[PDB]
């Protein structure tokens, strides 16, 4: 269980969401990808912390407005995991729209 | 770790060790006594309308939350008549000026705000609080001497 | 003569860092043997003697190289 | 503690911020001369083989050190131990070495390793001086320690 | 404090020094950076290997002080050798160049 | 032996291992537990690694070992290389070579895996159920596909003969040999040039750079698969983590005998020709044994270690057991250094301290042994050990010969900076405690209450030279972080010189016509006090009117006796105006500062020592006491208290009135009691006059008193007014962590008797102030830890920097009065070739000079505006820094030398402030409001003013207001120096018309944070809009519309009868008028109002370079920018039309403010002021200059809130260390759109423009990521990631083939060598010159 | 998996600190624990997210005073390891004090 396993799981869930919803528009990918961000993250805190021990994810933030305001630790790192997975899934969703238009 | 005004005569604000745990060990004061339930009670003498009765009672926090407690340093004659029209007093911990008959309690002696560890130091008004704590941390360790003057 | 600051020895050769290794390679020959000091001792150690020999401006890299080649030719 | 005559002045530097300058008369009066009583806790190891009792007559010890000990490895009450002096005789038991084909001359001279290779005596680690006070050899039910106690 | 060179020490002079119960450590993690701030190299070299973490080096330095040689013999004594034996144990080795 | 400079970690060849050790091994009977004898050959036993006891061999014949290069019966004869233990290792022979697990699993699949194949399928085909077919062809499948048992059966049925597929790594070897590396690199460069997927870009660049690492590494990747493996020595094993065993009964022996047993069973079953399932089971268990021997073989979380699995990973014993942090972190045998209680010694001039007798008898025990061997007094070593024990007189004579001129180090345990350890000279002191020099307490940051200090003995001669040359207290006079002198007298010498130079009226002795001056002889004999009146004595004095000489003069001056005695202390003629006043901390510190500036370094140390001696010797003769007569009670104090409580009673009447709320009553109580505290402070200051007087009456001041507390308060060394007011008068308020305070504070003082409630409430101040000490210590240590961890790879290596470009030095301050002048910033750094007078064709320096106080006096007597300063980053230096820009090195006076360690002084300069900032500047109250009357923007100093970024707004009145966002003011002081940084608000109401200048008075601005500059320039009524509900729900004459929830800009009305400028959107807009109302120009149309510096986490936010809460988007080169500019359907503010094309169109998520209204053409580097600025965009567009000024001025704005002063050189060095990771745009020779080193980029540009190419590789942009990867940007594996897994770094540096090339300071701490800094860099340069000389 | 190595290293360093500083009480013996809490903790986020993923440490706190109050997660995650190490090493320190009085034959 590393970052590449969560990456492949989010890739497979995004392929399943494109196959189910049949979305061919770039602006209409808002309902899928965030759900692909929602179902790919783990709930156990050790499964969260085991992903951070591998390469592929960083601690720096692209946008500070996506981080919530809390006093804990797991919420900030969890939102960082959501942000890194969405940054991956935009460029993944472009190539999956290409493969969906060139597949069937 | 801070000080609440219930810590007046029950425990002392002075005696704390010099380690990291400073503020959480409160030594019990001189006149305080554990009640039959388990809470601490410091004595107060009864003040009537004309005279001051020499008997003492033991008051808890729930009792003193509604009662009125006079200061320790206030004037008193031989009989018990209050010669001051405006005796400086307090109600719930903060000092505020009351009348001569709005209080019905009085401190027995001027010793309840310090425990037995820092009661050996004269003039605790004229020393700083952290320096009195430091003097307590000096008095907590001493080898006995041969002459013992 | 207790040396306070070696800065007057830095006025001859200014690096503050060559002086330690030059004084060390000068004083190893006086500590082991087979050499005589040019400056007489003032009841001190060889460290103060090395500081005063660098301060007087008698020993530098060139004199050490010439004396090293002379000791290699004599041996 | 004890009180002394205090002069409130800045001195020649011997009191910088809160330092203390004392007199020689305080040393002359033997004042606050501390008396530190430490414990000598002796041990006698019991192994699977060999006897159990720690006795006297340990070799490789000079006669100047053996003169201050009584029988069974205890010193007289009033004898001064200074650093490496022997207060109690440490004894390794006679097991673990009787079934050895080698080191027969070592077993004849300094048998069963009665002393260590190069260690100090078992009284105090070095740097001290002082006399003994009281010996507290307590016995077991059926142990035969009459000659020592 | 300041124990002397005592016997029965296999690493870091921790067992059987001069004390009641002795142990040799705490040179510090900030004092090393202070010696870096002065630019001290040979004092830091003693803090690395010879004074700190060598068994043969203490004996060589003791012979140099007692015999009067006063020779430091600088280099990398028996710590980088342990590092080479632990790196070259795997499928990768360490060469030797200038 | 040789040294270790730059060695790669390349793959060990099988031929190099067969030449490393040669021989045959069979029948592993390694260790017999019942014999303990040298057995036969075996594996990892006494037959290998030579003998087990030092010089002998038990083989049966030839124990002398004449020949070399044979293994005869049972011993190792061949050594041939090194000593007994450091010789060759050995070898094991595998029948099936298995691959290394660190390439197969590089956490996760990082390096050693990519071959256009996923990780899971490669993990599956290395198991027992799948395999990879090799050398195929003429089919529909390929060689990269995966097969099962039935699929490979069908494949061998269809393909027939010549089918090859092996279960082990031999098929991987044949596939890697069949694939050409150069053709694969060409195909991947073509796929990089053709494809456009963004996730494909980084993968193809990683593939191309890894294959270039394989090509320019010059080695075969098939050496990654382990064929022949060497073993490790048995004594390389440490003891087990459990209870003490032996080296043969360790935890590694079971895994080793398991691997060797499976190897021999594989050999036996291949000699027996076992069937396929048996040999596949043997290869599977062999691969499992190798994978369990190398690492633990974890796949996921690894939920539970299997009952403390014995030596699961080799990396765990490389990193954890032996320790990656092996040197200088655990402490490692302090070895003749010890602690004691520090006392004071009032003698032993500055380069000397005390040392106890019984400690110094023990500290030099081998030196005593060596000198008793040298003098011939001790024959044997046991005789010397007996002579030490006897403690006779000749042993003390030899010890006096030892300690006579030998240095030592005194070293406290908190060393937050470099002056915590200082070298001195020991002198024997009777007792067990250490006497210290009195004035070294501020450098040690501790008082004499039993604090300890380790006593490090320099054991080598070079360590003695390091102590006496660099670490003495006489070498360091100034501070190495500020320039302020660190040796400051503290309340002893200060009080002695204050009582010495104190004047009196009508004392004994008058009209002293004296020569010599010799005013101490009549003080000593009779009739003269040292505090006499103004007498005229003859005082000679030296001056420096001649260059390099001394000009003596002679004059009679009116002075006191103590100043005449103090002039005998002063050598070589200091100026007289600095000793003609009262001496406190400031005066004596300024005297020592001017003595250091004038006389140099040699007279100022004996001056400071003699000042200390006379201060001690006259403070002993002073005899100041603190009695009850010294403490004074104000005579009106109680009356003031009565007045105070009377006012409280009036407020109490307001408390019974119903007009004053709770917080207003609290603020009035705070104001009344603070005014009463100020009145009793002034009453105490008036009552300190005329207490202890001489026999004189009828004067005005009437003999200013000589009590001790007023002398300590006026001296200003330790006696401050904030504690004299707590001694006498009124104590006032206290400090409570909850944030509240009582309403009737302490009326009495420590002179009078306090109440029990007063002490009970005053205990809370100690409770608040005690908790500050223990907190934030580990955080302040961890900040310095990271600042050293990011900045350890910088040493001085060259002589000349060679530039003309540098950071421009501009004098800037904070708001209000002046804080730091320009002369403090010009002093230090070496300037450039050009400094300019306001007169033309006038220069000062030809090229450069060493800027000291004479050039500062030349710039002070002349007029200067801006100074061009040679400085950092710009003119980068290969493999370090030239540091010629780093001029006037602190705590020393000289030009800068090579080999100075830079960066570890920087973290000690940044980390030197304490545990918590104290910016309350008052009690817990104070009634701190937002604005009392106005913001009060005006000018103070004389000179003409210049307004920046302003307009010409048409108004009806004479004044001309502005509506701009950023507005700056330039002031003329000397030649254009501003020295007044007034923060002008965005669109301030200016009372002065634009285009006119005035100096002196006439306050030009009056701004109130309730208005907004949204007005009309042309007179006319309001443009008619539609009034609909929904837009009136906004928050902080009625509002009509709103542009945030949808004031939009419309056409301005230009006629009074016709219904006809640009209105920006600040975020909040409330319409203050009605549509159809006749209004004139310059009136109220619609007004409503709508970076963070200071703090200890603010320092972390500065030096981590994190992204702020509101990022900023800057402006590039000129293009048509205007509101709307063809915005899309969603996600507004997209600027499509740009003249000059420049296809760069950014997309804004509408959260940002409206950018521009004016400036239809812009430039690269324009500010947008979208809250906090983004430093990475300024680094990409503007350059290094504005980023450096931004970081340095924000660090200084953090530092000025507490009064600490740190020079900007250290901060700019940290900025230089944070400007690595230079990303390129134009593709070069060996790089394509990646980030590499700046020095390597300069080397590549120089090699491009040097010989052949015109320009290959240019226009690179820097990065300011901060603390994470810049500390990991050290390209040597020995300090690449020391905290992280070791073998993870070793595999990357093995495949990449990187060189160490000797830049770093913690590198030779982790490895252990002479560090290339200080005198170690001299040894480095001497080795590099003697290598080239022969 | 990795918390056991940090625990063993902290136990070894704390045993060496009590062996070196040779103090024999339970009131003043805390500076050796400050040596263990400041040295045995990992530095950067890699091992910090790696050790806490392993068993032996939890998110909840025993004492309220040692919890830091900041927005940076790495300071809180370092103080977590420090506080858990002090709580798990107090009893082990007292156990090695009980073993310490008669360990070395001297």
């Amino acid at each position: 269980m590393t970052y590449n396993n969560v990456f492949d799981h989010a890739y497979e869930m995004l392929k399943e969401n494109i196959r189910y919803d049949d979305i061919r528009d770039t602006d209409d990918l808002h309902d899928a990808i965030h759900m692909a961000a929602d179902n790919a993250v783990p709930h156990y805190y050790a499964d969260i912390f085991s992903v951070m021990a591998s390469e592929g994810i960083d601690l720096e933030f692209e946008d500070s407005g996506l981080m919530p305001d809390t006093k804990d630790v797991i919420r900030i790192l969890q939102a960082r995991i959501y942000e890194q997975l969405t940054i991956d899934l935009w460029e993944d969703a472009e190539d999956l729209l290409n493969e969906y238009l060139e597949e069937v | 770790r801070d000080v609440h005004p219930t810590h007046y005569g029950r425990v002392c604000p002075i005696e704390t060790p010099e380690g990291p745990n400073i503020g959480l060990i409160n030594s019990l004061s001189v006149y305080a006594q554990t009640n039959e339930y388990g809470f601490l009670e410091t004595p107060y003498r009864k003040v009537t309308d004309g005279v001051v009765t020499d008997e003492i009672h033991y008051l808890s926090a729930i009792e003193e939350g509604n009662y009125v407690i006079a200061q320790a340093n206030s004037n008193l004659d031989e009989e018990g008549h209050f010669v001051e029209d405006l005796v400086t007093c307090r109600s719930k911990g903060e000092s505020s000026l009351f009348s001569r008959d709005q209080v019905d309690y009085m401190d027995v002696s001027t010793q309840q705000v310090v425990s037995v560890g820092a009661s050996l130091i004269p003039f605790l008004e004229h020393d700083d609080a952290n320096r009195a704590l430091m003097g307590a941390n000096m008095q907590r360790q001493a080898v006995p001497t041969l002459r013992a003057d | 003569m207790a040396r306070v600051t070696v800065q007057d020895a830095v006025e001859k050769i200014g690096n503050r860092f060559d002086l330690v290794l030059v004084a060390a390679r000068r004083a190893r020959q006086m500590q082991v043997g087979g050499k005589d000091p040019l400056v007489p001792e003032e009841n001190d150690k060889t460290t103060v003697i090395a500081l005063r020999e660098i301060e007087e401006g008698l020993i530098n890299n060139q004199i050490l190289d010439v004396r090293e080649r002379q000791e290699q030719q004599e041996q | 503690g004890q009180n002394m005559r205090v002069a409130f002045m800045p001195w020649n530097g011997y009191n910088f911020e809160d330092s203390i300058l004392v007199s020689e008369r305080v040393v002359q009066e033997d004042r606050f001369t501390t008396i530190h009583i430490q414990e000598l806790a002796c041990v006698s190891r019991d192994t699977k083989l060999g006897p159990e009792e720690i006795t006297a007559d340990i070799p490789n010890v000079g006669e100047a050190a053996l003169s201050k000990l009584d029988e069974s490895g205890i010193v007289y009450i009033g004898a001064e131990v200074t650093g490496g002096d022997i207060l109690v005789g440490k004894v390794t038991p006679k097991g673990e070495t009787q079934l050895t084909p080698e080191e027969k001359l070592l077993r004849a001279i300094f048998g069963e390793k009665a002393s260590d290779v190069k260690d100090s005596s078992l009284r105090v680690p070095n740097g001290v001086s002082g006399t003994v006070i009281d010996v507290q050899v307590f016995t077991r039910d059926g142990v035969e320690k009459d000659k020592r106690a | 404090h300041a124990r002397s060179t005592g016997s029965y020490s296999l690493v870091t002079q921790q067992p059987l020094g001069g004390k009641a119960q002795f142990g040799g450590q705490r040179f510090g993690e900030m004092e090393v950076w202070a010696l870096e701030a002065y630019g001290a190299a040979y004092t830091l070299q003693e803090m690395l290997t010879v004074k700190s973490d060598d068994v043969n080096g203490r004996t060589k330095m003791y012979k140099n002080i007692v015999d009067g040689n006063h020779q430091m013999e600088p280099g990398m004594p028996e710590s980088f050798n342990v590092l080479l034996k632990e790196i070259r144990s795997l499928g990768i080795n360490i060469e030797l160049e200038d | 032996t040789e040294e270790f400079d730059a060695i790669k970690i390349a793959l060990a060849s099988p031929d190099m291992i067969r030449s490393w050790s040669f021989g045959e091994v069979k029948k592993p009977e390694t260790i017999n537990y019942r014999t303990f004898k040298p057995e036969r050959d075996g594996l990892f036993c006494a037959r290998i690694f030579g003998p087990v006891k030092d010089y002998e061999c038990l083989c049966g014949k030839y124990k002398r070992l004449k020949h070399r290069g044979v293994i005869c019966e049972k011993c190792g004869v061949e050594v041939t290389q090194t000593k007994v233990r450091r010789e060759r290792m050995g070898h094991i022979e595998l029948a099936s070579p298995t691959a290394h697990i660190w390439f197969l699993k590089s956490l996760p699949s990082r390096i050693g895996l990519l071959l256009d194949m996923p990780l899971r399928d490669i993990e599956r085909v290395l198991y027992f159920e799948s395999y990879v077919v090799i050398e195929g062809g003429m089919t529909n499948l390929e060689r990269q596909q995966i097969l099962t048992e039935e699929q490979y059966l069908d494949a061998l049925e269809e393909f027939g003969d010549e089918f090859d597929a092996k279960m082990g790594a031999e098929a991987i070897q044949a596939l890697l040999k069949s694939m050409d590396l150069e053709q694969e690199c060409e195909q991947l460069r073509e796929e990089l040039n053709e494809t456009n997927s963004e996730t494909k870009r980084k993968k193809l660049t990683k593939r191309i750079k890894l294959l270039e690492a394989f090509v320019q590494s010059g080695n075969k990747p098939e050496w990654m698969i382990l064929t022949v493996l060497p073993v490790l020595p048995p004594d390389l094993r440490p003891l087990v983590p459990l209870d003490g065993g032996r080296f043969a009964t360790s935890d590694l022996n079971d895994l080793y005998r398991r691997v060797i047993n499976r190897n021999n069973r594989l050999k036996r079953l291949l000699d027996l020709a076992a069937p396929d399932i048996i040999v596949r089971n043997e290869k599977r268990m062999l691969q499992e044994a190798v994978d369990a021997l190398l690492d633990n073989g974890r796949r996921g979380r690894a939920i539970t270690g299997s009952n403390k699995r014995p030596l699961k990973s080799l990396a765990d014993m490389i990193k954890g057991k032996q320790g990656r942090f092996r040197q200088n972190l655990l402490g490692k045998r302090v070895d003749y250094s010890g602690r004691s209680v520090i006392t004071v010694g009032p003698y032993l001039r500055l380069h000397q301290c005390g040392l106890p007798k019984k400690m110094a008898l023990e500290l030099f025990k081998p030196f005593i042994y060596g000198k008793l061997e040298l003098r011939g007094l001790a024959t044997t070593i046991k005789a010397a050990k007996k002579m030490v024990e006897r403690e006779e007189a000749v042993v003390w004579d030899i010890l006096d010969e030892v300690i006579r001129e030998h240095p030592v180090l005194l070293n406290r345990a908190p060393t937050l900076h470099r002056l915590g350890i200082q070298a001195f000279e020991p002198v024997l002191i009777e007792g067990k405690a250490i006497q210290l020099h009195p004035l070294v307490c501020a450098a040690y940051n501790a008082d004499f209450d039993g604090d300890q200090m380790a006593v490090h003995v320099p054991l080598t001669l070079e360590a003695q030279l390091e102590a006496r040359a660099l670490m003495m207290s006489t070498n360091n006079i100034l501070s190495p972080a500020n320039g302020e002198p660190i040796i400051v007298p503290s309340q002893d010498v200060v009080l002695g010189l204050y009582y010495m130079t104190r004047d009196c009226v009508n004392a004994k002795g008058e009209g002293m016509v004296l020569t010599g001056p010799k005013e101490a002889e009549r003080l000593y004999r009779s009739g003269l006090a040292s505090l006499h009146a103004r007498v005229k004595v003859r005082i000679t004095e030296y001056e420096k009117d001649a260059n390099g000489e001394l000009v003596a003069k002679t004059s009679l001056k009116d002075t006191t006796v103590g100043r005449a005695i103090l002039w005998m202390i002063v050598p070589k003629g200091l100026p007289y105006s600095i000793v003609n006043q009262a001496l406190g901390k400031k005066a004596i510190s300024k005297m020592l500062n001017t003595c250091y500036r004038i006389l140099g370094l040699k007279p100022t140390v004996i001056f400071a020592d003699q000042i200390m001696y006379t201060g001690f010797a006259y403070a002993a003769r002073s005899g100041a006491s603190v009695g009850i007569d010294d403490m004074v009670i104000p005579e009106k104090k109680h009356e003031i208290i009565s007045e105070a409580e009377a006012e409280v009673a009036e407020i109490q009447e307001q408390f019974q009135s119903g007009l004053v709320t709770a917080g207003e009553r609290y603020n009035k109580v705070i104001d009344i009691w603070a005014a009463a505290n100020d009145r009793v402070s002034k009453a105490m200051m008036d009552n300190l006059q005329t207490e202890t007087v001489i026999n004189r009456d009828g004067q005005e001041e009437k003999q200013v008193s000589f009590n001790s507390i007023y002398m300590m308060a006026d001296s200003g060394a330790r006696g401050s007014a904030a504690q004299i007011r707590q001694l006498a008068g009124m104590r006032g308020l206290m400090a409570k962590p909850d944030g509240s305070i009582i309403e009737t504070p302490i009326t009495a003082n420590f002179r009078e008797g306090l109440n029990v409630l007063q002490y009970f409430i005053s205990t809370h101040g100690a409770r608040k102030g005690l908790a500050d000490t223990a907190l934030k210590t580990a955080n302040s240590g961890y900040l310095t830890r990271r600042l050293v961890d990011v900045a350890q790879d910088l040493v001085v290596t060259e002589d000349d920097c060679g530039t003309h470009e540098g950071i421009m030095m501009t004098p800037v301050i904070e708001g209000g009065d002046v804080k730091e002048p320009l002369r403090d910033r010009v002093l230090g750094r070496v300037t450039a070739e050009d400094v300019l007078k306001p007169g033309t064709a006038d220069i000062l320096v030809p090229r450069n000079t060493l800027l000291h106080e004479q050039w500062c006096d030349l710039l002070e007597e002349n007029s200067v505006d801006a100074v061009k300063v040679r400085s950092v980053v710009s003119c980068d230096t290969d493999f370090g820094v030239c540091a010629h820009c780093y001029g006037r090195d602190l705590a020393r006076g000289h030009i800068i030398n090579k080999g100075e360690a830079i960066g570890v002084i920087a973290a000690q300069s940044i980390g030197e402030p304490g545990t918590q900032l104290t910016m309350r500047t008052f009690h817990i109250g104070g009634a701190a409001s937002r604005a009392a009357a106005e913001s009060s923007i005006q000018v103070k100093n004389k000179g003409s003013i210049k307004l920046s970024n302003v307009k010409s707004v048409v108004n009806s009145s004479g004044k001309l207001v502005i509506t701009s966002r950023n507005t700056e003011l330039k002031l003329i002081d000397e030649f254009g120096r501003t020295k007044e940084s007034y923060k002008v608000p965005y669109g301030a109401v200016l009372a002065k018309g634009d285009g006119e200048q005035v100096a002196g008075g006439e306050t030009v601005a009056n701004w109130d944070p309730h208005t907004m500059p949204v007005i009309t320039e042309v007179s006319g009524f309001v443009r008619f809009t539609d009034m609909i509900d929904g837009q009136t729900i906004t928050r902080q004459s009625l509002v009509v519309l709103d542009s945030a929830e949808r004031r939009p800009a419309l056409k301005i009305v230009d006629a009074q009868g016709n219904d006809v400028a640009q209105y920006f959107l600040p975020g909040k807009a409330i319409v203050q008028l009605e549509d159809g109302v006749q209004i004139s120009s310059g009136d109220t149309l619609a007004r409503i109002p709508q970076d963070i510096t200071g703090g200890l986490p603010r320092v972390a936010d500065l030096f981590e370079a994190r992204r702020p809460k509101e990022p900023a988007i800057l402006a590039e080169i000129s293009g048509i920018v205007s509101f709307g500019k063809e915005t899309k359907g969603k996600r507004r503010l997209v600027i499509t039309p740009v003249d000059g094309s420049d296809p760069y169109e950014e997309m804004i998520p509408k959260w940002r403010q409206l950018n521009v209204f004016e400036g239809e053409r812009v430039e690269r580097g324009d500010v947008i002021s979208d809250g906090p600025e983004a430093p990475h965009d300024i680094l990409r567009l503007r350059g290094v200059h504005a980023v450096t000024r931004y970081i340095v001025n924000e660090v200084q704005d953090v530092y000025r809130l507490q009064g600490v002063k740190i020079n900007d050189k250290h901060i700019e060095v940290i900025v230089r260390q944070m400007l690595r990771k230079a990303t390129i745009v134009n593709a070069g020779s060996s790089d394509f759109l990646e980030g590499e080193q700046v020095e390597y980029s300069r080397v590549k540009i120089a090699n491009r423009e040097l010989e052949a190419n015109g320009k290959v590789g240019a226009t690179y942009s820097r990065d300011l990521l901060g603390i994470t990867k810049a500390s990991l940007a050290t390209e040597s594996f020995i300090s690449a990631a020391s905290f992280q897994e070791t073998t993870r770094v070793l595999t990357e540096a093995a495949v990449a083939g990187k060189r160490d090339e000797l830049r770093g300071l913690k590198e030779n701490v982790i490895v252990g060598r002479l560090i290339p800094a200080g005198t170690g860099y001299a040894y480095h340069q001497d080795r590099m010159r003697r290598r080239a000389a022969g």
